[PDB]
């Protein structure tokens, strides 16, 4: 029927001043569009049918070819830059804008999917969609008092084509569209179906990604526990995005950072801190880091969770890029955390998994590591113990480490070493 | 993540 | 201190 044609055969029927025989060649097309293996995206485009595919969009009296332009344009604009631009290029915007006011859910989707994919390729095709008023239609859509009378597959698209909408960063969406969007992302955060959760994540994440006025406009929403709960989700396509969303919040201001820790976001890190997914623990150790970078406070709620053992376990043994955070987050501690609170973490062995990383080819990470020890040798001053730490440090090898850093190629690196043997040993 | 595309 | 993405 519609099988296996040829570009040049879709080309005849769709050239032909015949509706049917213009529905017939537009499925041919978006059958050809939607097989798997190499498409023939860029041959569709360059037969000039994508401004006749547009225009198939507006014909109300025939909802099938409207459904099929639909899809194929879909598959098209989830291509390249330069394939979504065509699309753009057709005119498709405003005519994917009108069909999502179709009576028909299933073309009503494919313009909302039409959308999520325009809107995705970056900044300023998203603004493009909403400079074309996309954001009022979307949310109609939406406007039911029990998300769960939507159809399933209907709101995935609905929640996938809003995060589109909120993502990318220069520029970030426009303040007002961000600001008509939350109520609605709000409520889908707390629908029952794990792939609306996870996308409704992502939106938040990328709308906390930025400056804290951005994360504040989050914050005020009341999010933070709901993402907390999503935290320790079983659903690892929940947790990612969760922890993401709850890593740009600490980024922010001590008083965002607080409303995670009321929310009671450190309770899930023991388990988040040794989860098998390399990225999460890498992530966590991150979120840990700005939290351990707070106030004197903040850092003794970490010591209250038991998480300084899990920095030190992290530190021994993690994949290099969470133990390049793991870091960090001890350098933070020891910055603005009291003599007790640094006393308690060189008690719960944070000495010889720190040594054992300056032997790392990361310049980085070193300069990293000689700060904390500087930060652990001014608090051994104030209690007239630095010759017991200078020992400690000698004991698991750490002055041989430091010995041969004061002949390294950076200078930051060489004045901190050869500073740390002339004071104390 | 980035486009999806349909079937 | 803090950092961002």
């Amino acid at each position: 029927g519609t099988v296996n044609w040829s570009v040049e055969d879709i080309v005849k029927g769709i050239n032909s001043n015949n509706l049917e025989s213009q529905l017939q060649a537009t499925q041919a097309a978006r059958k050809l569009l939607s097989r798997e293996k190499q498409p023939p995206i860029d041959n569709i485009i360059r037969a000039g049918l994508i401004p006749k595919f547009v225009s198939f969009l507006g014909k109300t009296d025939c909802s099938p070819i409207q459904f099929e332009s639909a899809w194929a344009l879909t598959n098209i604009a989830s291509g390249t830059s330069e394939q979504t631009k065509a699309v753009v290029d057709g005119g498709a915007i405003p005519a994917f804008i009108s069909l999502l006011a179709s009576p028909h859910a299933h073309i009503s989707e494919q313009a909302v999917w039409a959308l999520g994919n325009i809107a995705g390729d970056g900044s300023a095709f998203r603004d493009l969609v909403i400079k074309h008023g996309a954001i009022d239609p979307l949310l109609a859509l939406l406007a039911v008092p029990d998300l769960s009378t939507l159809a399933c597959g209907y709101l995935r698209n609905l929640t996938w084509t809003l995060s589109n909408l909120c993502r990318n960063k220069n520029p970030a969406p426009p303040l007002d569209a961000v600001e008509q969007i939350l109520p609605t992302l709000v409520r889908l955060l707390h629908h029952n179906d794990p792939e609306v959760l996870a996308d409704s994540c992502w939106a938040i994440s990328y709308l906390t990604d930025g400056p804290n006025e951005r994360i504040e406009m989050v914050v005020k929403k009341g999010v933070v526990p709901q993402l907390v709960k999503l935290l320790g989700a079983t659903e690892l396509p929940i947790v990612t995005p969760a922890l993401r969303a709850i890593g740009n919040i600490v980024t922010g201001t001590d008083e965002q950072t607080q409303k995670v820790i009321d929310a009671g976001a450190l309770a899930v890190f023991p388990s988040l801190l040794t989860n098998p997914k390399t990225n999460i623990q890498k992530e966590a150790t991150w979120t840990m880091s700005n939290i351990t970078a707070g106030r004197q406070d903040q850092i003794q709620q970490v010591v209250n969770h038991g998480l300084v053992p899990f920095l030190v376990g992290v530190l021994s043994k993690a994949d290099f890029k969470t133990q390049k955070e793991a870091a960090w987050a001890i350098t933070n501690y020891t910055s603005g955390g009291t003599v007790e609170q640094i006393v308690y973490l060189v008690h719960c062995g944070i000495i010889e998994p720190l040594m054992n990383l300056l032997s790392a080819k990361d310049t980085k990470i070193i300069q990293v590591i000689l700060d904390a020890i500087s930060n652990i040798f001014q608090a051994a001053e104030k209690l007239g113990e630095t010759e017991k730490l200078s020992i400690m440090i000698e004991e698991c090898g750490g002055l041989d480490k430091i010995e041969a850093l004061q002949r390294h190629e950076n200078e930051s690196v060489y004045k901190a070493s050869l500073n740390l043997i002339e004071k104390y040993f | 993540l980035g486009k999806r595309k349909r079937h």
